[PDB]
RNA sequence: AAGGUGAUAUGAACCGUUAUAACCGGCGAUUUCCGAAUGGGGAAACCCAGUGUGUUUCGACACACUAUCAUUAACUGAAUCCAUAGGUUAAUGAGGCGAACCGGGGGAACUGAAACAUCUAAGUACCCCGAGGAAAAGAAAUCAACCGAGAUUCCCCCAGUAGCGGCGAGCGAACGGGGAGCAGCCCAGAGCCUGAAUCAGUGUGUGUGUUAGUGGAAGCGUCUGGAAAGGCGCGCGAUACAGGGUGACAGCCCCGUACACAAAAAUGCACAUGCUGUGAGCUCGAUGAGUAGGGCGGGACACGUGGUAUCCUGUCUGAAUAUG
RNA sequence: CGAACCGACUAAUGUUGAAAAAUUAGCGGAUGACUUGUGGCUGGGGGUGAAAGGCCAAUCAAACCGGGAGAUAGCUGGUUC
RNA sequence: GGUAUCAGAAGUGCGAAUGCUGACAUAAGUAACGAUAAAGCGGGUGAAAAGCCCGCUCGCCGGAAGACCAAGGGUUCCUGUCCAACGUUAAUCGGGGCAGGGUGAGUCGACCCCUAAGGCGAGGCCGAAAGGCGUAGUCGAUGGGAAACAGGUUAAUAUUCC
RNA sequence: UCCAGGAAAAGCCUCUAAGCAUCAGGUAACAUCAAAUCGUACCCCAAACCGACACAGGUGGUCAGGUAGAGAAUACCAAGG
């Protein structure tokens, strides 16, 4: 639902089988929290994968300079 | 014998009709489709 | 007399212009005698100017 | 629209009486032209249930369209479809196409 | 006074009903077609400045119209507000115009 | 502008004829209670309070403010020095309605396949969110084929072709051509110069529309009939014989009619302007990494994984960086 | 045991009824898993059910209302001088 | 008001679809007039009285077929009037029509304090959107909180008026 | 007396906190002012409500006379209808 840093997902899709299922699929990603900011100290964001790995090449700061600004 | 009715104003609001309509997406929707669509003098509450 | 007259009377005195003239509605209008023949209905025929006055007072607000 | 005011002495046109005198009238803006030369002897009941149960079988009006002999000065009709000028401030009625304002 | 309110027109119109003249013992009272919302106190005072009579107490109530009348079949109520209000004894109608 | 007090019914009592009586149009004043309803509550149009006010015969009446969120401002401020969390106040702003078109999130089944699972119906119905006057898209990591075209959009062709498809039913392009329309620009940054074009909100003006309006032509006679606009005789207007109405069908009786004028004010769009913000222009630079690819699962491309390019991706990995 | 109250075993009548389930005479329970007023809570493939597919507003092997909708109907009917 | 003609375009022609709407038949002046607690008479009024008003009898109910209130109804209350329609008949009569009049509170009730079931719910926790849950808190009686009686009176009000 | 072990909150009484600190408040007596606003008519086991009807059905609570009787059964009666 979140993965805040990055968008998210929760888009639907149909999970076909052998030929076809007109069913539906959805909810993905995950969560976690408690991220230590070099500054004061951690607010627990509920990012997920692709969100967690993002806080790496990036920052922790710029990775937050948005969930604030905008 | 007991013919399925039995009136009781108080029991005509949140339980049914009246102004409670203003508490739900559909509830409030009813008013629009009702009044607007085909102007109803309406009366609901008495 | 009445009607659009002293429209600048900043030294206004619109008060009790109603009640004092209530003679009709108040008294007269009871039964019979609110002017039955010589001069009957006045209110909407002239004393309805109560707006003009209170309107003016309402206008002379930016004083 | 009609302009024909009171005391306006017109003449009967269109039909029925016709060629009759009649003046004043009681026409009104979107109202009715009594004139004088339009009225057949009619009747009234005793509407007022009271001592004075009257009647009124004499006199009355005969509406008829404003389309009557225009005012007329010399002969008859003489449309007043013209407009005077620089007279009055409200109006400026003119008159028949014969002369000028009258 | 604390005329600040609506003492202007809290009262109006008599009633000349059957109750009229029949309702006069130790103290003539009244009726007045009092406004739908004039309360009792305001009424008590209304007759104070005007009518120049001494009111003992007020009562009042409501009475509702009701009737069908229409281009076809509708018609409705009307609504009012009666008000007896008592006065005294030592003071009659005096110089006034009954009706 | 001579009338006039809306309608079913007059009538009563009246207002008007010159120029503030009507009536029409513009800007205002007022505008109870409920209703986003917003001071709290509430079976809608009712109930109850706090804090300020004026007149006060100075208890009161009513009035006025007080919902919740968001941005900023200042002041206060925990566990913990700090600092935050939280709190108060204040100014802005939102909130609800809304017919359709439009973008987007979610998304059937009957039906068809002469059964039915792939497939169809159809991304339709519907439900949810959002915004405009249109929205959306849009200045090539486009296409072409060794010639070249040159952003998006909409129209006719290409074609029911190519192709997709229990190769069933059915789905169904594009290159390319003829047109409507037609413009491209910013940040990724410093210096010089330096308030310069370009937009946006606003006060103003002019054009030209919207909201009342003004002038607007020319017919008599006799016949029949209750009634003449009709018959018959003659006569006139026509940049007007659209039409309506009038006691039977009227150019010339009335409203209009072609045409020709018209706006205190209020606004639509245009141009022009001032104000505020924006920032032109030259030089020399910089050139969009969890990204492109890719493994798994899906969805979208006319294309049902097919040998299936390309687009978006849930999930896991992950590069070169313009002799790229 | 038996009134109120609650329920419905039997027969007659009614069956275009007085009544879309009742009337008449009998009948079972009647301090209890009792009976009843008021208000509240469970919603449709869902509820509730001392269980009969019973009940969910005279509707129930899937309520009512509006929509997809002119569903589909190799069937029946009808088809005008 | 209509329209030869030749031409043009059709919501173009009904007897049926247990067709749709409306009108009128038929049965038939037949069944029925709603509890088997039956009514008789004398006056009055009136166009007319089995049914209405007055009177005397008679019969029926009386843990009620009486009286009061809640729920619900929303002028049906009282007076005067009128009898078309409505009353399963007549109707001078009515809960019918048209008028008027008629419900008076410091002590009864609702508001209002209080909370039940349950509802709503700042912030908050969740959830594609809609929205679900719920802390403070706020609503919600069917329950707890304060105080009046007896006579009298109206055509109709009444622990309200005296 | 028994087992199935039988709402809540406010008013009310009382105890103190912060605060007050010759004050305000508290208790009692009496004097006086205030007690607003809505409802109130009538039907109510029925011809005014739920049953299309002036429908032999349905509808919660209260009151409870005489003789006889165990009696709110039942029969005949009061008031009354």
């Amino acid at each position: 639902m979140k993965k805040d840093i990055h968008p998210k997902y929760e888009e639907i899709t149909a999970s076909c089988s052998c030929g076809n299922v007109m069913k539906i699929r959805s909810t993905v990603g995950h969560d976690l929290n408690l991220d230590v900011c070099s500054k004061c100290h951690p607010f627990f964001t509920g990012k997920q994968r692709d969100v967690a790995t993002g806080g790496r090449v990036d920052r922790f700061n710029k990775r937050f300079n948005i969930p604030g600004s905008k | 014998m007991k013919r399925t009715f039995q009136p009781s104003v108080l029991k005509r609001n949140r339980s049914h009709g009246f102004r409670a309509r203003m508490a739900t997406k559909n509830g409030r929707q009813v008013l629009a489709r009702r009044r607007a669509k085909g102007r109803a003098r309406l009366t609901v509450s008495k | 007399m009445k009607a659009k007259e002293l429209r600048e009377k900043s030294v206004e005195e619109l008060n009790t212009e109603l009640l004092n003239l209530l003679r009709e509605q108040f008294n007269l209008r009871m039964q019979a005698a609110s002017g039955q023949l010589q001069q009957s209905h006045l209110l909407k025929q002239v004393r309805r100017d109560v707006a003009r006055v209170k309107t003016l007072l309402n206008e002379k607000a930016g004083a | 629209a009609a302009k024909i005011r009171r005391d306006d002495e017109v003449i009967v046109l269109t039909g029925k009486d016709k060629g009759k005198r009649g003046k004043v009238k009681n026409v009104l803006s979107s109202g009715k032209v009594i004139v004088e030369g339009i009225n057949l002897v009619k009747k009234h009941q005793k509407p007022v249930p009271a001592l004075n149960q009257p009647g009124g079988i004499v006199e009355k009006e005969a509406a008829i369209q404003v389309s009557n002999v225009a005012i007329f000065n010399a002969a008859t009709g003489k449309a007043d479809r013209v407009g005077f000028r620089f007279e009055d401030g409200k109006k400026v009625r003119f008159f028949k196409s014969n002369s000028e304002t009258i | 006074m604390i005329r600040e309110e609506r003492l202007l027109k809290v009262l109006r119109a008599p009633h000349v009903s059957e109750k009229a003249s029949t309702a006069m013992e130790k103290s003539n009272t009244i009726v007045l077609k009092v406004a739908k919302d004039a309360t009792k106190a305001e009424i008590k005072a209304a007759v104070q400045k005007l009518f120049e009579v001494e009111v003992e107490v007020v009562n009042t109530l409501v009475v509702k119209g009701k009737v069908k009348r229409h281009g076809q079949r509708i018609g409705r109520r009307s609504d009012w507000k009666k008000a007896y209000v008592t006065l005294k004894e030592g003071q009659n109608l005096d110089f006034v115009g009954g009706a």
